[PDB]
């Protein structure tokens, strides 16, 4: 219904971050909300249609811009970690008072992008006292060391990804002041396990810097991207 | 100004979820609550404008105006409908929405046959890469974290899927030398 880009950002300190919200909706009302913990969401400022952006509880540091009536971008002139959070886009009218969202900005504002790292993905195996005993067969996914948490996890059987007897940790651990971690569970039948055909990968996506972006490093530059790893079933 | 009963709630996969809310302009003209799945924005799930009870699936709402408390319960809660809840209030048509402080709610797995057991996982591709699950353990037994700063200790995990009884449960730790025993003196309440 609602859009909005870029969906995940690494900022530095100082940067020229533009979010940009379209509704390809015909609503004349567009909002640029924040949603950071303890509130649910607090208003930056929005736009009653097509011209003038007009204000709103939050608007330091924060301006906006309304070219079209389905395009509202908002712009954080100067950077500043305080704005690291996550931004929600709503299109509203006055067919009723329920409004519509886009699905999310997570943006993070750091000093050092030398910091954001994609993380390291490890699939422990089954438990011989699991399988045994209780003829199920948890298999552990654990990523860990990732800087931002602008990730997703998904477990992959066999080419399909899979929900069915997966949970994963709500929220990512801070493991020390930049390593995040993350974890998830994807539990099946031994007798599924044993069945050396069955093939399960568990991939973290993570989001990192924008090609646009600078890395004179060392190393590799962390772009968005998966990383799984993999295990098939064995026999003992 | 509005506010949320808890900012977070874990119910096993059957309770009854109950999250309430509070606004200050007694005359407020509608009470919207807005669900936040991972990954989507806030969908708007149910409104009540008027005083009393407002059944709709296995979702109740009920407003007092000369109570200022609106409050969402969900019935035989499932993994599915394990998201942020907020509540907004719209008072008027013209005015715009004033929205809640939120309510992270999660739907444990329900363990019904309580068989707790501390495995020790390990990792395939090789290294002497291992880590502790304890699974199984009652609805009941809390988690905090670890002994030292070379341990962690993750808490109860959330569940993602509509049908099955093999939802996989646990929580899972892991050390940083390997010294330390996959069993160790837990900083938590434990249950044999």
């Amino acid at each position: 219904a609602v859009t909005q880009s870029p969906r995940n950002k690494v900022a530095v300190t100082g940067g020229k971050v533009t979010l940009s919200c379209n509704q390809t909706n015909n609503h004349n009302n567009m909002y640029w909300y924040r949603q950071d913990t303890g509130h649910g969401l607090r208003l930056i400022h929005y736009s009653y249609g097509a011209g003038s952006t007009e204000k709103g509880d939050i608007p330091d540091g924060y301006k906006a811009s309304r070219p079209s009536q389905e395009n509202f971008s908002l712009i954080l002139e100067l950077a500043t970690p305080s704005q690291t959070s996550v931004y929600f886009c709503a299109s509203g009218d006055m067919g009723a008072a329920e409004v519509f969202f886009g699905k999310g900005t997570r943006l993070t504002v750091v000093e050092d992008l030398r910091n954001v790292t994609p993380p390291k993905v490890s699939l422990f195996e089954p438990s011989k006292a699991e399988i045994a005993n209780k003829q199920k067969a948890t298999l552990v996914c654990l990523a860990r060391g990732f800087f931002p948490d602008h990730v997703e996890l998904s477990w992959w059987v066999n080419g399909k990804e899979v929900h069915s007897g997966v949970c994963t940790d709500p929220q990512a651990y801070k493991e020390s002041n930049y390593s995040y971690a993350l974890s998830s569970r994807l539990r099946v039948s031994a007798t599924f396990w044993h069945n050396p055909r069955n093939h399960f990968r568990c991939q973290v996506q993570f989001h990192g810097l924008s090609e646009e972006d600078k890395w004179p490093e060392g190393s590799p530059k962390p772009v968005t991207q998966n990383i799984s790893a993999e295990a098939w079933g064995r026999a003992d | 100004k509005v506010q949320q009963s808890p900012e977070s709630l874990i119910v096993p996969e059957g309770a009854m979820s109950s999250l309430n809310c509070t606004f200050s302009n007694s005359a407020s003209q509608s009470i919207w609550w807005y669900q936040q799945h991972p990954g989507k924005g806030p969908e708007a799930l149910i409104s009540i404008f008027s005083n009393g009870n407002k059944k709709e699936g296995r979702l109740t709402v009920y407003l007092n105006r000369a109570s200022l408390h609106v409050s969402l319960h969900i019935r035989d809660s499932q993994p599915s409908d394990s998201a942020v809840y907020l509540c907004a209030v719209s008072k008027g048509s013209n005015y715009q929405l004033i929205w809640g402080s939120g309510t992270k709610l999660i739907i444990k797995p329900d363990i019904q046959n309580p068989e707790p057991a501390v495995y020790q996982l390990k990792d395939p591709r090789s290294q002497d890469s291992t880590l502790c699950l304890f699974t199984d353990f009652d609805s009941q037994i809390n988690v905090p974290k670890t002994m030292e700063s070379g341990t962690f200790i993750t808490d109860k995990c959330v569940l993602d899927m509509k049908a099955m009884d093999s939802k996989s449960n646990g929580a899972i730790a892991w050390s940083n030398q390997t010294s330390f025993t996959c069993q160790d003196i837990f900083k938590e309440t434990n249950a044999t």
